[PDB]
């Protein structure tokens, strides 16, 4: 399903100054509502394709960009996922990941359902 | 290349060049991940990749700041330091 193409849909959620503090929690972190507006109806070859445009939009949001230090800002500017804190990594999974809160319907592109998580939160892939 | 076995085979200047290569981030993503993995292997610092991506507020977010924290932490924990070069 992550390798299948499709159309971005949904609203996202309002987000403050400690956005990815939620990434390791039960909920994970939501797609910021304003980021959600910029991706709606775009078509994606696979979920890896959505991931790149998402982090690019995050880098262009000053309120989100400043929640990262210099090296992570350079990554998201290039569409790469930021490094997660070392304690929140799992082996070679060093970077924040995009996952789904609830079952995907017949989907993977529903931005009400997409969560940013730490590798550790999503340890059992 | 003369092979590195530990961080003590690096002069501080050589290690700063290595950290600047990482900070420059001109490599492929795969190469960048392998450079950070090697960085952690060499420093043995429990912060791991946090020295690069989640630096503490009380030093410079720069290769020089990273090398300074590694140098001070390793010395205080009775670990081997950098090779002395011809600056000494």
């Amino acid at each position: 399903k992550r390798n299948k193409p499709g159309k971005a849909t949904g609203k996202g959620k309002p987000v403050g100054d400690k956005w990815l503090d939620d990434a390791g929690k039960d909920s994970g972190a939501p797609i910021p509502d304003r980021i959600a507006d910029k991706l709606r109806d775009k078509e994606f070859k696979n979920f890896d394709d959505f991931r790149k445009k998402f982090w690019e939009e995050v880098s262009k949001d000053p309120d989100l960009a400043k929640q990262f230090k210099r090296s992570n800002r350079k990554r998201i500017q290039q569409g790469y996922a930021p490094f997660a804190p070392q304690k929140d990594q799992v082996g070679g999974r060093t970077t924040f990941e995009l996952h789904h809160d609830k079952p995907i319907s017949q989907g993977v592109y529903d931005m009400n359902n997409i969560r940013v998580t730490t590798p550790k939160r999503a340890i059992d892939i | 290349m003369e092979l590195k076995h530990s961080i003590s085979d690096y002069t501080e200047a050589e290690f700063l060049e290595f950290v600047k290569k990482i900070e420059d981030a001109n490599s492929s993503e795969d190469e960048q991940q392998k450079l950070v993995e090697e960085f952690i292997r060499l420093t043995e610092h429990p912060s791991g990749s946090d020295l690069i991506y989640y630096p503490r507020d009380d030093r410079e977010d720069s290769p020089e700041g990273i090398v300074k924290e590694i140098k001070e932490w390793r010395a205080a924990n009775g670990k081997s330091g950098f090779k002395q070069g011809l600056e000494h």
